[PDB]
Formats: structure tokens, sequence, C-alpha cells
């Protein structure tokens, strides 16, 4: 993804259904880089992205955390 | 801990000899959550690990204690705050930058 | 603003410190739930 929007979401769409160090650096590396088509792939994954993506992120900080 | 808070400087001891389980039982009652307690627990902690800890309870005291240590670490940092923001992720951006 | 409304939020719970308390509460989304 670093390489490289609609790669991007399916990314965070894997990231979400899985839901150390090196781990959130990647989370936070993604969320500085975060279009029509890339809603329409993320519609169909439903089947908002943007928010959806920080409350993933959050959750993994909060996991990161803890451990 | 919830039954004698429904003797402070006593808990503050207890605490003491409490402090990595005692880590986990906290991140476990916070994520059951999910005053006077809260405001001995932060000042223990304030007594890497030490940012953590802080950040983990206190779930604006995050922020505030990352920018004060900060005051590959530097990237990390500045990436955690713009994370929990989401001004400040401007600044952090232009130092990032810069 | 927001400084401001921060400091009358701690003031308040330093009053605190039941229906008339609702209504004078009716980082800082934290700050609620956990008084909450």
């Amino acid at each position: 993804l670093i390489e490289f929007h609609y790669l991007v979401l399916l990314v965070a769409k894997f990231l979400y259904p899985i839901f150390e160090d090196s781990v959130a650096t990647v989370i936070e590396v993604i969320e500085t880089k975060w279009s029509n088509l890339y809603e329409t792939i993320i519609e169909a994954d439903k089947s908002a992205t943007l928010l959806k993506n920080l409350r993933k992120k959050l959750n993994f900080k909060l996991c990161q955390a803890f451990m | 801990r919830l039954g004698h808070e429904c003797r402070t400087n006593f808990l503050q001891l207890l605490l003491q000899e409490d402090i990595d389980f005692f880590s986990t039982l906290l991140r476990l009652c916070n994520a059951h959550s999910d005053k006077i307690v809260d405001s001995i627990l932060s000042q223990n902690l304030r007594s890497c690990f030490k940012k953590l800890y802080c950040f983990r309870m206190l779930n604006a005291a995050a922020e505030v204690l990352y920018q004060y240590i900060l005051m590959i670490r530097k990237r990390k940092c500045y990436l955690m705050v713009i994370n929990v923001l989401s001004v400040t992720l401007t600044d952090l951006r232009d130092e990032l930058r810069g | 603003c927001c400084n401001v409304m921060s400091q009358e939020i701690v003031s308040k719970i330093l009053e605190k410190n039941k229906a008339k308390l609702l209504e004078l509460p009716l980082q800082d989304l934290m700050k609620c739930t956990y008084k909450i």
C-alpha cells in the first residue's frame, strides 16, 4: 500500500476483519496516507468508510496499550 | 479498589506495591468500563512504558505526556498523536516534514 | 472557548464534591462518559 485508493480500502477492510510496535507504525503511516469506484468497493464490502477506519485504528492503539 | 472508593495514601502504597499483573488488571478494568481513583492512578503513572500506561489510563493526558517526552521515536510519536486526534495535526505534519 | 468550557466543567465538578445536578450537567467526551 505504501509503495502504491482501492488497494488502501481493501487493506482497511482486511484489518477490520482481523480485529506490535511495527504494526502500530504501519497503521499510523496508513492513516497519514489516507473516488467513486473506491466508494462502490466499500459499499460492496459492507454488503462513513473513513470513520470506520479511524475507529479501527483507535481499537488497534488500545490493543497495543493493553499489551 | 472499587470497594474502598465507594485512607488514600494507604491505597497509594498498595498500588505502589502493585506496580505487570497490576497493569493487566487496570487494562481489564478500563475495558469493563468501556474521580479519586482516576487522579491517584494518573499520579502513580506519572511517578515508551510510562507514556503507554498513561495513554491507556486516560482512555488529553496521553497527548500532553507524549509531547513532553518528545520535547524513529519522533515519527512514532507524531503518528500516534495524529491518530488520537483523528491545528495539532498540521503542526505535527510540518514538523515531521522539517 | 474550549479552555473556558473545561474550566467551567472543573468548577462544577468541584461544587458537586440530584435533579438540579442533572440539569446543570445537560478528552472532554471521555470525561463526560466517565461522569455518566
